[PDB]
DNA sequence: CCGAGATCAGACGATATCGGGCACTTTCAGGGTGGTATGGCCGTAGGCGAGCACAAGGCTGACTTTTCCTCCCCTTGTGCTGCCTTCTGGGGGGGGCCCAGCTCCTCCCCATGCCAGGGTCTTTTCCCCCAGGCAGGAAAACAAG
DNA sequence: CTTGTTTTCCTGCCTGGGGGAAAAGACCCTGGCATGGGGAGGAGCTGGGCCCCCCCCAGAAGGCAGCACAAGGGGAGGAAAAGTCAGCCTTGTGCTCGCCTACGGCCATACCACCCTGAAAGTGCCCGATATCGTCTGATCTCGG
């Protein structure tokens, strides 16, 4: 719970989702690079959701706070409030 | 009566015009603000609920679901357009194939 | 009997198309969202639908940059999409 | 004790489902997602209404703002339509 | 009032594509500018236009251009804010 | 004596990345831009200012396309800018989907 | 004034009177224009800073929009920030690619 | 006859502070101006929704704080709440 | 690696249009008084989030095989670039004028604050109807022959 | 192309679980009263955007030589894809603690409304001086042999 939980999402998941995505024959190289696109935008996200929270004078990360933190960044999220 | 009743609109109009009065939208309110406004939020929701709706009945489900609003978002070119960086929750992908990665 | 390498690929992206599941797995995604979030800030709490938001909002992501970094494969004249299309595919959009 | 009541606009919702398609159900989170939709649009055109008075130097939002907002904020087809029916509306609230 | 678009010559394209770094060019690109330069000024006239009516103005501003361009994300300097 | 292909061309992207003028003819681009409101509203008018704004941003803008084509080119192992590429260009950034 | 008293040299009333008929919100703080203009007092100056550092390297005592763009495309930190804006007579970077390069 | 306000006679002044050897030029000063009369809408109108979901009425220093928190870059945030908290505590102090 | 050829850069005479300074006014921040109302602090319950066993079976990791793809090299031919010359319209000037934009005064019509009371909006129960599981059957591609 | 081989959609049957209807609270919607303030309309000015005419010269346009790069073809190799086997950990179930968010109550002090006042910015005009045009050289890159 406090390192090495970014291979979590395993190359069977990113196949899936790549699958999802339309696409045939996938590199070896592939998985690592969407491995780091997925943290750097879990990053972007979290980051503007925990400062809601803390200037919300909170300590519980919310469904309202992620979803401010995703409407900020032009990530709209529908279904969990707003 | 009632001002939703007075222009047949099915949208709570007096508290549309509590929310632009609270929402510091503006120092002074008109009164039309709140019977235009909800008449366009009552036609858009009206569009994309019938569209929905026949995306829940191309699956042969009558409980419409994320995946069927989704598809209606995305099948629409105009919707899409208007919520293009919106992300609809647990409602899939649009199906799409490309033509060079097809059988020969 | 084994399938001709390809079209057992298409079948997953066939099924993985007309399906609406989420495809990473509940657990880990949530392992990796709190050690995120504890840099951030140090003992933070977490609710439940705020995590499946994340979960929820970054698979759709990603499947958006996978469908476009197939379209910059296709422009290179292939079918197996790569690093550089990936890194293209950001460059473009402004990540 | 009493907890404070939610707000949600899903009974309009639900008259809506029925008056378009009075046969086909809908979901928990079919719910969620329809009410983040309407107001979300309600915050946008709000927003664009807010603006374009305060450009233009009128300090109460009126029709001709909501109408210009929607011409601004939403495609062609959806503009068009959208702006009709709330000038139609409009009417009925002005003589009704 | 007539195919004005064919104004933007090949040597302007031939000018703006050398600024964007653009090495060597087809003979389709300096078309396929002139249509993508169409779509984008009808978009943002569209938008400025209808802000001048909300304003009930004859004339087309600055003002105007720069809070069209705005809304489309692509924020204009320099010219007002 | 001739140039080399492509060497005119490299001196022709030099000199205009270190200069700032307005690459297009001011003149036809105004009577486009009027030609183009003409079909929103008949007998508008137009700041100079106005103008100039417009043009002092659809500039900029193709200069980014023609940035963004041009990354398109070297990707599909090329030298040359290509409608393709422009199109690949359009649809990954989001203006045609 | 307020502006002589916190040392700030933004208008602290203005921008007072800015945030109050603004319709941003019912009142405003007291703490709200002194921090206000304290940021933009330093965006500004941080501009600037590199507008004239970039002027002067090319033995020039004028700012001008180009110089201004350049700054902003230049530095890493202000160009996220103004990452869609268009400023105005700026022109772009110099910049090539290699595999064009000879 | 008509007055119009704007930001030049401060940004002039904290040019002649910062770099006190070169001027602005017209449009230059324009562009300024318009960045000035940019982050200030952002900032206040971010601050405004931020109070909006805190379900409050009043735009607090705290608001401003957690708007520049939020609409700057890393080192940007630490360089300006930076100066917005000192001048706070130097306007009572 | 050799010399011609075209191109880019600096710099001093000079200039004018533009940046900086000075004096007024004219609007607008600021001080003082009064007042409230939105917000800060203390109390308390409660409902949901953190920590925890227990499988088990679907799912993941890993090794083989082959097979179809990726990548480098050859070649051509064909549209693309470089140079020269015609001529054409962009650009600079000069002036006119005409309607359209900004100001100001009036006063009125619609927007604003408050009273009370009910009618629509909100939370709780319940069940049955539509989603869901699942084993067997027929249709459908698939690929080696 | 026949035929064997996996995969997939269909369907009948039963189950389960949560959405659509009923029950009562609750909280602020609509009518009505008193009000004051911003904008609609109508002079007034005036100012700049449309329009034309004229001259020049630099840039577009067209062509011609020639050339080098886009595209098709060939071939080797190598790394994904499909298949199978072992083990492991996700999760669905059921449970306990506790503590953090929120509702309520009290008051409190700091920000809103309102009057004077003087003081800092907007305006206009004037002075000097700095980026820029021209042309002469100097430095530099490019290309054929």
């Amino acid at each position: 719970v406090l390192r090495d939980n970014i291979q979590g999402i395993t190359k069977p998941a990113i196949r899936r989702l790549a699958r999802r995505g339309g696409v045939k024959r996938i590199s070896g190289l592939i998985y690592e690079e969407t491995r780091g696109v997925l943290k750097v935008f879990l990053e972007n996200v979290i980051r503007d959701a925990v400062t809601y929270t803390e200037h919300a004078k909170r300590k519980t990360v919310t469904a309202m706070d992620v979803v401010y933190a995703l409407k900020r960044q032009g990530r709209t999220l529908y279904g969990f409030g707003g | 009566k009632s001002r939703s009743s007075r222009a047949g609109l099915q949208f709570p109009v007096g508290r549309v015009h509590r929310l632009l009065r609270k929402g510091n939208y503006a120092e002074r309110v008109g009164a039309g603000a709140p019977v235009y406004m909800a008449a366009v939020l009552e036609y858009l929701t009206a569009e994309i609920l019938e569209l929905a709706g026949n995306a829940a009945r191309d699956n042969k489900k009558t409980r419409i679901i994320p995946r069927h609003l989704q598809l209606a978002i995305r099948n629409d070119e105009e919707l899409n357009k208007l919520l293009g960086k919106v992300t609809i929750a647990q409602g899939g992908v649009l199906p799409n194939i490309q033509a060079v990665l097809l059988p020969k | 009997h084994r399938y001709r390498p390809g079209t057992v690929a298409l079948r997953e992206i066939r099924r993985y198309q007309k399906s609406t599941e989420l495809l990473i797995r509940k657990l880990p995604f949530q392992r990796l969202v709190r050690e995120i979030a504890q840099d951030f800030k140090t003992d933070l709490r977490f609710q439940s639908s705020a995590v499946m938001a994340l979960q929820e909002a970054s698979e759709a992501y990603l499947v958006g940059l996978f469908e476009d970094t197939n379209l910059c494969a296709i422009h290179a004249k292939r079918v197996t999409i790569m690093p550089k299309d990936i890194q293209l595919a950001r460059r473009i959009r402004g990540e | 004790r009493k907890r404070s009541r939610k707000e949600s606009y899903s009974v309009y919702v639900y008259k809506v489902l029925k008056q378009v398609h009075p046969d086909t159900g809908i979901s928990s989170k079919a719910m969620g997602i329809m009410n983040s939709f309407v107001n979300d649009i309600f915050e946008r055109i709000a927003g664009e209404a807010s603006r374009l008075a305060h450009y233009n130097k009128r300090s109460t939002i009126t029709s001709r703002e909501i109408q210009t907002a929607v011409r601004l904020l939403l495609p062609g087809e959806l503009a068009k339509h959208a702006v009709s029916e709330g000038t139609k509306a409009v009417t009925k609230y002005t003589s009704a």
